[PDB]
Parts: C-alpha cells; structure tokens; sequence
C-alpha cells in the first residue's frame, strides 16, 4: 500500500490529502473526454490550452505547504 | 413499482478525440482510424469523389485516451495500438474481408480508470515498429517489444519498466532513429522539491526537462540515457524523421516558440511563433500550437502546425550534413481549431475539429511558390514576425462531416406542421455555434429552390420523346393558370411549349412516342410532336373533375361521375370509346397502371368515389367499362396509385391513412397505416432504377420494395404539396416537389435513414432556450467567456486604428482604411476574443420554422446570461414576460463574482420583439429561473427565492438559504420544487402558500454533480451527471410533504447507470406516433440516446441474460470490463446496456448459436426481439 502514490497514513496532513485528490482530479480531467469538453466550453479556451494549464496545476495546486 | 430500464443509442457520438491515418486495409488505399469518445471508427476518404465514408464503427465500452499506429519492417499493413482506461494495452488489426477489428494482443499491467499513475494516457511508438511505450501522466512507464514470428504474425514481449518517482509527463514521442536502439523522448517535470519547500521558491524556477529514454535491445533494458532542461514549458512534441530520411530529432512546441532540439552535439534551434497582424486579442495572452501533422516523402518532408487561432503553418527544416541549420515556418492557411490533422497522399488534408463539424480538404498547392513571407529561425529580431490571414488559397473544401458536439440544450417537440416530433438542438462552440433541427429519415439533397407567385397546386414533368433519357418540361398548375418551364440546363420560362395554360391543369403526360397530352377542367388538349393541337371540349356545361393518364390510355371523370375513355391508335391519334359510364357517386381520384412493354394497354382502372368506396374497372374491349370488384373504405379516398412490387393498389384517404391491397381480377389482401393530420396524396417516383411510391400527409414517405420486403421511410424534410419524378443532366434521378409558395428540385441520394439536420448559425455559445407556447418561437441566451461584445470590438478595433497613426511614419499611410474595412469572418478565422474577466452574452428571438432571427438584444461588456424563461404572472394579465438571469464580472478560476442582474422583457407582438421593462439587481449570480404558481422561482447563488413582478423591480417575496452549495437548475411540479445543487444532488423544497416559507422536506444520500434533470412523475426525478452518469431517484411513498445528515427523510436512488458521455439534456417524450414514451437524452459529445422501460419481467430476464452472455462471449474491445465500465462511479442499478446487446448481430455465427441455444432460441429470434425495442420506442420503417 505504501508504494502506491496517493495512499495515506495516520500522520497524513490535510495539505497532502488535498494535493493528492487535486492531482487525481486533474488527471481524471485529462482522461475523460466530455469532462475536458465541459471545462473547455465553460472557459472559452481550446482543449490543448486547457490541458496545458491542467498540467501546470500539477505541482502548483493548493500552493506551497506549511 | 419496479422500474427496469434499457439503454440504446440512436445517434452515436460525432465529436472526434483522435485521428490517425495509414494502410489499415493492407492495400495502397489510406484510411483514417478516428476515435470518438468511447467508439473506435474506421473512415475512408475517397480520392475520386472526395467524400469520407465510415467503413466501420465499433463501441469499445471504455475511455480511449491514446491512439497510435505502427508497422513492422518490411510490412504492408498498419496495426492499431490503443491506450484505454483499462489496465491493459491492446494491439488491433482491421480485417477488410470481415469488416471488424481483430484484437491481436492485449496485456494487463494496471487497474481500471483514468488513473494518475496507471499507464494508458500516453502512447508513443518507435517509427520502425520495434517497440511501443505506454505511459501514465505520472511515475509509471512501460515498454513492450514487437517482433513477428515465422508465420508473420505480430508478437509482443514482456513489459520493461521505465518508472521514475515524482515525475510528471507532458508528452511522449518516439524518436526516429535509423534502426539504432529505440529512443523515446518525453517532457518531464520533477515536483519532489516543490512539495518540500513551504516558501514556494522551489515551485518557481522549476522547468520541465526533455528526456531521452533508450531501449537497449542487446541488453533488454530501458535506461534514462539523456535529459536536458527546457527554457520554457512545452505542450507537445513532433517526431522529426531520421535515419535515411532527414535528421533525427524532436520539435518541442512551446509558449510563443518552437524549438528543434536533437541530442548529441546538435545545438538547440528556436523560432518565435508568428502572430497575426493587428491582433484583437489581449497582448498578455500567449500563443501555442494545438496539434501537428507530419508528411514524409522519399524526396522531402514538412510539417503542418495549427495555432489556437486556427493558423496552420508549413514548417520546414533546412539541413547541412547531419545537422539542422534553421527552422523555416510559412503561413499555410486557416481552418477551425482541430484536435487532430492527417496529411494523406494524393493531396488531401483531414481536419477533425475539436468542436463542431469536421472537414476534408484537397491540397491544391504546397504553400510555397507564392509571394507570402517565409520566416526563419536565422532571421534576427528582438519583436516577432507578423503575417496577414487570408481566405483559403492553398486548400479547397471537398467534404464536410456534420458533428453535433457539443450539444448543450435539447427540446424534442413538434414545432413544425409534421406529426413526428423534431429534435431542436442548441449546440456549438463560440462563433461556430448553431441551433440545428433534427428529423430522423432520408436525407434530401436540394438541387434547386425557386419561389413561385400565387398558390401553386400541382406539378408534372414530361419528356419530349419516349427514347429521351432526360425530361423536357416542368408544368406548374396554379388556381387560374399554369406555368410551363423547360429544363434547358438553365430552367428558362417557355411559352411555345403548346400547353398554353390559361386555365388550371389536371394532368400532363407523354402519350405517343412523341405526343403530349394536357388535361384541364374545360377539356383535353392533344399536342403532337409536330405542332398540331387537337382540342376536346367538355360535353355541355360540365367540367372534368379527375383524370388518369397512361402511355397509351386516357381515362377522365366529369361532374356527376361520368367517365369518358380515350385510347390511342397505333396511328398516333386518340379515339373516344363509344360508351360513357355513370357512377353511384362523384369521382374523387383515379389511377391507371402503366402499360407493360410487350402489351399494348393496361387492364385495370381504380376509381374512388364520394361513396367512400374504391372500384376496379376493366379496360379490355371484351368487358370495357364493366365493374370487376368493389371495396369499402373507412373514409373518403384522396388518391390512388397502382404499382408493381405482384400488383398493388395504394389508397390514400382524406384522413391520414394509407392502404396497400393486392390486385388482379379481384383485389383481396390489405394493409394500412396512419401517415395522420393530412390527406394522403400518392405520386409515382423512380428510386434506384425501380418504381417507388411517394405518400404525402404530415410528412413525405417513400414506400419501396427491397428483396421482396417493403419499406416506408419518411423524408427528413418539411411538408410538401405535390411531387413528380424528375430526370435531367443536372439531376439524373430526382423529384420535383411544390410546397406552399415554392418550387423545389430535390434528390434522394442516400438510402439509409438517420438523424438529418438543418443548421441555424449563431454568434455565441448557447446555454438554454425556451418554447413560447403562443408564438412557438425560441428565446436563446448565448454566453461566452474571454469574449468582447460587438461594441467593444468596434471601439477596440478603432482604438488600434488611432494608435496606428501615432507612429508618425511619413501620417501618409492609412492601413486603418484596410483594417477597419475588413471584418474577417469570425466563424472561420476564429473569434477575436480575449480577457479573463471579459464576457459576451446575447439574447435572441428566433423562429424555428425558418432560419431567420426575430429579435436581437446585445448585453453589456462583462455581463453573462446563464438562465432564461418565458411565462406570465398572476398579478398581470395574459402578457408574456421573458426573464433572463445575468452575472457581472465573472472570474471563473478562482471563482469570484461581483454581482448579478435579472432582465425582464415584455415580449410583445406574439413573441416577435423584446422591449426593456426593468433590470433588477442582486448580489450573486442567478443561474435558475422557473415559473411557479403565477410567480417566478429564481436561484441566486445557494439562495432559492420566490419572486413576483413589480412595476419597478422584481420584488422578493420569499427566500431559502439552507441549500448546501450553489443552485444549478430548478424544475417544479405544480406543488413541489426540485432544486439541483451543483455538488449535493437534488433537494426537495415545499412552498407554504400561507406564509411564503420554503421548507426542505427531503434530499439525496449521495453527492451528485448535477448537469440537468427531468421529473418523471410526482415522486421521481431523472438526473444527469458532470462525470457522464445518469440516475433516477424516487421518494419513498411515505414521504410527508408538510414538515418544518441534511434532512430527515431521504430519497432512495432506484437507478444508476454510467453512460460514458456527459449528458446535458434529459426529456421524457414519444419519438414517433403510436409508440411509447422514452427517456431521450443528449450528450456533450454530440450523441443522442434513449432509456426504455421493460413491459414484462420475462423481457427483463431475457435481455439481462443476453447482457450476461455477451459480457463473457463478446468482451469490450479495449480490455475494459463492461460491468465495471457501466459501474464507473455507482454500481449499475436496473439498466441493461442495449448497445452491448445489439452486438449479438456482430458475433460469429457459432457464438450466436451458442448464446441463442442457451436461451432456447435461434439467432434470428434474438435479433428480432432486439429489434422490437426499436420498433416500440424508436424508428422502425419496415413495411412487412
Ligand atoms: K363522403
């Protein structure tokens, strides 16, 4: 279990949990076509640039830790 | 109340996510394997006609995330590697003899889903086909080796690990090395330091690295051989051909730049991305490429890279020795923003747009030899290159594939005069948005359209000679005169035809080998090929009521039901019979079968009377004008038509019913259908070189026999008044039809029935439209992010024009006269739009019958409408009001709003104009408006408010603020209120009439990112999901409506089903007259589906066992588990995947025999029982 990225333990901080589920969410957006479509329709940006910003939000999400 | 459903697809997804090209058939022909969302599709563009035909279409029941093709050394056929949401990689081979994808290989490495660290998102192949690399977004990368055995069959190896912890992958690409050790270049980014620095300094100055992974074949292991940091983050790479053709290396596309960076001693070469002259976009916004196409030749090679503005550039690399000298870009053309492009041999370019229709162009010129500027990386500047966008001058549009993606709203209603409801679909992307009307039937190709004066009532098409392979005249009968036209390849009006119609005409035919006959109420006019006219006055004060013409016979019916018969001698003239027969009543319609080639006359004559009976009369001289057989009819006849395939007598009644009856000495067997709402007219037409009949009621239906099996398929077209067969050089086999005040030359080219469209272009992306009951018109709201309003476009364009002169260049240059003059077509050259807080919203009143827009209301700069409704208030009279919910200064990410507004309009002139009543403000965005008991329910933020109409503003009458997050939609039965939370599913709210107090009396036990919903009854709601799911939630029968972890009594979820495509419209409606109600849904990928209830438990058990059998005997093509796929987020509850079940017909015959025999049936029985669902709830045009 420990070697699966996204797994948690007793000393897991809230920041680790939510950066985990945030990266998971971004990759899920990358996967499911109609999700990336909904997002690329909401904000008037092409699919390519939406994917690019989703990749930039991979080490950025929730900002730096404490 | 057990509710079991059954899903089926009617219009498969039209949006394209991937597109590859190659010799998939194993021949010289190149095909295009495209991937829709969950459907793999094989298309073939024709080098002759230039049309794209769908060779194959298979539903893979899984999320396709990457699509690549490869070929082994010395090979002649391209395989298909598919990276899916399964934990498996699959290699497929198309088989032309069997028209199916044969799964060659399938290897299992991870878990299912679009996971973070499970490979399947990225897929790069060695250009020599020796190895394939499938990789996840983070941390995991696997490489398989491909080698064919002695039998020349592809074989796969064990996976080779190439993992690297804490690594994010932007893009993977195989490097073209000339049979060296395979190389896989990819963009990586290590976030290990960014997560261990609470200051954020490690987050910054952390750039991505281009890394080359080598596959040591001799040592059988992959190693991170090379790596170098990049100056700026790149979005994707391009394989540069190496070895014998070109120098090896990769092209890194980057924000405002492109960088060839081959490894070794090759220096990095960069070139700025050229920008259009005088960009209306915000200069703070960058520019990237969205896709790239590569064309390789033994002589040369080039690239085609498209930008965010749809700018395709032809990128070329000059080279000396084994090194590259410069990157030379040149402006090629502009097309819509494509998710993929394919450059094919014989000069064709396939452009699969990211949204909207797809296109196929023909490469006329390579883009060189013109005088346009060609930019190079060696050119010094510090400033970027600028170019002028122009219309298509290197490509010609050869085919256009209609795509409904993305469908944002859908109302299935009968707004036209026809009886079958139409699908009114609000769908599109920005400037290429549209409101398309969908009718399921046969596609009609409009050859010509010309309006006619007065009210035309008939039309015919007559040849000049019997041996003429093309018609000569088109006759149009009005009330007081008839117009004659000659199809002289110009369709000029003629006068010397001889018909000389100063009266209406009843018929026009070719009698002799060259003689023409016109039948008019005052008598009969014969016109020889030689211009001789023989007239025939009507006896006495009578007039001829009806007629039936033939190649060698002319029967007529006059007032009082008096028949007169004329037969042509072999000497070319007409002789009247020596007797005139009277009927029991007046004649209303007659038909006379065509004469067989060998015989000299037709025997049978069908005569329908006011007596509501049809009668057969022999024309043989042995029993001339003698009764043969009578037949009673349920109503008065309107038209008759005898036709062969075996003789059939067709009856169309004054009520919309049609009847086919067998014929010979006596007429016996019968069948009938309701075609009704309109009297059914019957016209002879020539379809596929055979005689077909055309019925005309609420729609135009085509009845034609097919392998001794009839078909009655309606035309996806408006109502028509008359039609006749047509044949010219312009249209060899067509139909001339007159409709109300219009003449139309049409053609029925395609034979298969599908959802056909008529598109009404819009300006911005539509969010919702509402049906005005009286006007039957549409009120559409069109809202777009990052956009300028028209006034801002004008003032900004002009501001640029002013700033142009301030350069003080010898002041003598007026380029503003060319800049302010030409407004580039926003639909093709992309929308000039930019800004993070900027918006553009427009209200539009459109008539759905035609394409015209009745009214247009342009809103302010940063105002964005998200809700709209049409209703009346109890305090006011019967005056219709239009409420539009708008938002102000929307920062979408991160979310922050300034406020909202609600516009109120008076909608006067029965829905033709909007006049401004008042604009009432509010603190949060209102995204939900619904009429409720003479008042309007408005959802502002998480607050559900009851509003009434005031003379100054919309007065707040009630409010509820215990809703969890944010109101996305609201629908109300007369008493209850169903709220759709953005995240927390559905909330049940009762409105107390005494106090105006909204009380939450129920909610859901599961969180649901709701997109849309529809109330199935007083207790059940069907809801869609942002993640592509559909559910049905039902209140328990013991729910108490009057009350005062969230709420006490919960609502149970009785249906869960993952569609796989995000649904944005649910509607319970009947698709065809006589059928049953179905739950028709639309989706964001341009697809239409239905959910269907079972009528008996026996059928439920049957189709369920079919599902269980096909799950194991016919597993999904990309290694996905069907039950797991449909249980993506919630386990399946009471749904049978009919798309899986209908693949029973695609299995091998032995599997059909095994599955059918397991169910104690035969394969044909299973197939028919599967067809019964479509017969009951969908379209079935089988006419016994
Ligand atoms: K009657």
């Amino acid at each position: 279990q420990s070697k699966y990225i996204g797994t948690g333990h007793a000393d897991t901080t809230k920041w680790e949990w939510l950066v985990n589920q945030h990266r998971d969410s971004y990759c899920s957006y990358m996967g499911h076509f109609d999700l990336l479509n909904y997002f690329a329709i909401a904000e008037n940006e092409s699919k390519a640039r939406v994917r690019f910003n989703l990749m930039e939000k991979m080490l950025q999400p929730c900002g730096p830790p404490a | 109340v057990d509710m079991f459903l059954y899903n089926l697809t009617l219009q498969r997804a039209t949006g394209i996510s991937f597109a590859i090209h190659g010799n998939f058939s194993g021949t010289k022909q190149q095909e295009i394997v495209v991937s829709r969302g969950k459907i793999l599709e094989l298309l073939r563009p024709d080098p002759n006609t230039g049309k794209v035909h769908t060779l194959l279409t298979v539903e893979v029941f899984g999320v396709i995330r990457s699509l690549m093709a490869f070929r082994l050394t010395g090979g002649t056929k391209d395989y298909i590697v598919v990276g899916s949401d399964s934990g498996r990689i699959v290699i497929l081979e198309y088989q032309p003899s069997k028209n199916m994808f044969e799964k060659i290989h399938q290897e299992t490495f991870g878990k299912s889903g679009c996971r973070r660290i499970v490979p399947g998102q990225f897929l790069a192949v060695d250009p020599k086909g020796r190895a394939v690399m499938i990789s996840a977004i983070e941390k995991q990368k696997l490489v398989y080796i491909l080698n064919r055995d002695a039998a020349a069959r592809l074989t796969i190896s064990s996976p080779l690990e190439a993992h690297k912890a804490n690594t994010l992958v932007y893009h993977v690409v195989g490097v073209d090395v000339g049979f060296e050790n395979p190389m896989f270049a990819c963009l990586e980014m290590d976030y290990e330091e960014a997560d261990n620095d609470p200051t954020g300094e490690a987050a910054a100055n952390t750039q991505q690295t281009l890394t080359f992974y080598e596959l040591d074949l001799g040592l059988n292991h992959v190693v991170r051989k090379y790596s170098e940091p990049l100056e700026e983050h790149g979005n994707f790479l391009i394989t540069v051909p190496g070895g014998s053709d070109g120098p090896s290396g990769v092209l890194i596309c980057s924000e405002n730049y492109i960088t060839y960076k081959n490894f070794g001693d090759q220096p990095d070469i960069r070139c700025p991305i050229p920008r259009r002259r005088n960009d209306l976009d915000d200069p703070e916004r960058g520019m990237i490429f969205v896709c790239s196409a590569t064309h390789k030749t033994k002589s040369m090679f080039f690239f085609l890279a498209q930008t965010e503005q749809g700018d395709i550039f032809k990128i070329t690399l000059e080279t000396d020795e084994d090194m590259v000298t410069e990157i030379r870009l040149k402006y090629f053309d502009t097309v819509p923003v494509a998710a993929a492009m394919c450059v094919l041999k014989t000069g064709f370019l396939f452009v699969a747009s990211e949204f909207g229709n797809h296109y196929l162009y023909q490469i006329a010129h390579l883009g060189d030899d013109d005088e346009e500027p060609e930019f190079s990386s060696a050119m010094p500047l510090e400033d970027t290159f600028f170019f002028q966008p122009r219309p298509l001058k290197n490509l010609v549009l050869v085919d256009e594939l209609d795509s409904l993606s993305p469908i944002l709203f859908c109302q299935i209603a009968d707004l036209a005069n026809e009886d079958t409801p139409q699908l009114y679909v609000a769908c599109g992307r920005g400037p290429r948005s549209s409101l398309r009307v969908l009718r399921h039937g046969l596609e009609v190709s409009e050859m010509a359209v010309s309006e006619l004066p007065g009210n035309p009532n008939a039309v015919w098409t007559v040849r000049r000679h019997i041996e003429d392979e093309f018609d000569a005249y088109i006759i149009v009968s009005f009330v007081n005169a008839t117009l004659v036209l000659s199809i002289g390849e110009t369709v000029e009006e003629v006068t010397d035809s001889g018909f000389l119609g100063t009266t209406p005409t009843l018929s026009c035919s070719l009698l002799g080998d060259d003689a023409l006959v016109q039948v008019y109420p005052d008598g009969i006019r014969h016109i020889r090929a030689d211009k001789r006219v023989n007239e025939w006055k009507t006896p006495g004060k009578k007039t001829i009521v009806k007629c039936a013409v033939n190649q060698r016979q002319v029967v007529i019916a006059l007032t009082g039901g008096e028949l007169v018969y004329f037969e042509m001698d072999p000497s070319g003239q007409l002789n009247e019979y020596t007797e005139r027969k009277e009927m029991s009543a007046d004649v209303v319609c007659m038909s006379l079968a065509n004469v067989p080639p060998g015989e000299q006359r037709s025997r049978f004559l069908a005569v329908g009377l006011v007596d509501n009976t049809v009668r057969i009369i022999s024309l043989d001289p042995s029993d001339c004008l003698q009764p043969l057989s009578m037949q009673a009819l349920p109503a008065q006849p309107e038209s008759l038509c005898i036709v062969e395939m075996f003789l059939y007598l067709n009856i169309g009644l004054q009520n919309g019913v049609l009847l086919r009856t067998v014929l010979d000495p006596v007429t016996g067997d019968l069948s009938d259908t309701r075609t009704g709402s309109r009297p059914v007219k019957l016209f002879r037409v020539r379809m596929q070189g055979q005689e077909a009949v055309l019925a005309m009621s609420s729609r135009s239906w085509l009845s034609y026999s097919y392998q001794s099996r009839f078909h009655l398929t309606p035309l996806s077209y408006e109502t028509l008044e008359f039609a006749s067969g047509f044949a010219s050089e312009q249209c060899p086999e067509g139909i001339v039809a007159i409709s109300t005040n219009t003449l139309r030359i049409l053609a029925l080219e395609k034979l298969g029935a599908v959802f056909n469209q008529v598109a009404f272009p819009l300006q911005y992306t539509p969010r919702k439209f509402v049906i005005h009951p009286e006007s039957n018109n549409l009120i559409i709201i069109e809202t777009d992010h990052n956009a300028y309003t028209e006034a801002t476009k004008a003032q900004r364009k002009q501001q640029m024009a002013e700033e142009m002169v301030e350069a003080a260049g010898e002041l003598a240059a007026e380029m503003a006269a060319a800049f302010l003059n030409e407004n580039l077509p926003e639909s093709i050259f992309g929308a000039p739009k930019a800004g993070n807080g900027q918006w553009a919203s427009v209200i539009r009143v459109m008539n759905p019958i035609q394409g015209n827009t009745l009214d247009l209301v342009q809103l302010e700069q940063n105002e964005a409408a998200f809700s709209v409704a049409v209703c009346r208030f109890s305090n006011t009279g019967e005056d219709w009001y239009v409420l539009v919910g708008v938002a102000k200064d929307l920062i979408l990410n991160p979310r922050s709003v300034a406020g909202g507004f609600v516009y109120t309009y008076k909608l006067v002139n029965n829905g033709e104009k909007l006049e401004f009543l008042h604009k009432t403000p509010v603190e949060e965005v209102p995204a939900a408006i619904a009429p409720f008991q003479g008042r309007v329910l408005i959802g502002v933020g998480k607050l559900l408010r009851v509003y009434d109409l005031g003379k100054k503003k919309l007065l707040r009458k009630c409010e509820n603020k215990h809703i969890a997050n944010y109101i996305s939609g609201i629908q109300t039965i007369g008493h209850r209120v169903i709220v759709s939370d953005v995240q927390e599913s559905f909330i049940w709210v009762r409105y107390k009439r005494n106090e105006n107090q909204l009380i939450i009396f129920a909610d859901d036990t599961y969180p649901r990112w709701v997109t849309t919903a529809s109330l199935l009854d007083y207790d059940t709601v069907a809801g869609a999901d942002k993640f592509g799911n559909i559910c049905v939630v039902r209140l328990p029968p013991n729910t108490n409506d009057e009350v005062d972890n969230g709420a006490s009594q919960k609502a149970e979820v009785i249906m869960n089903y993952h569609v796989g495509e995000t649904v944005l419209s649910l509607q319970k409606t009947t698709l065809i007259p006589g059928g049953s109600e179905s739950l028709v849904y639309t989706t964001l990928s341009g697809g239409i589906g239905i959910l269907v209830p079972f009528t008996s438990h026996e059928d439920h058990d049957f189709f369920q066992h079919v599902e269980m059998h096909l799950r194991s005997e016919h597993p999904p093509l990309c290694g996905r588990d069907h039950l797991s796929f449909r249980s993506y987020y919630f386990p399946v509850k009471n749904v049978i995947d009919g798309d899986l079940c209908e693949q029973f017909n695609s299995m091998e015959p032995n599997k059909q025999k095994n599955v059918s025999e397991e169910l104690d049936r035969t394969p044909p029985e299973v197939s028919k029982k599967l067809e019964d669902i479509r017969t009951r709830y969908a379209f079935d045009y089988k006419d016994d």
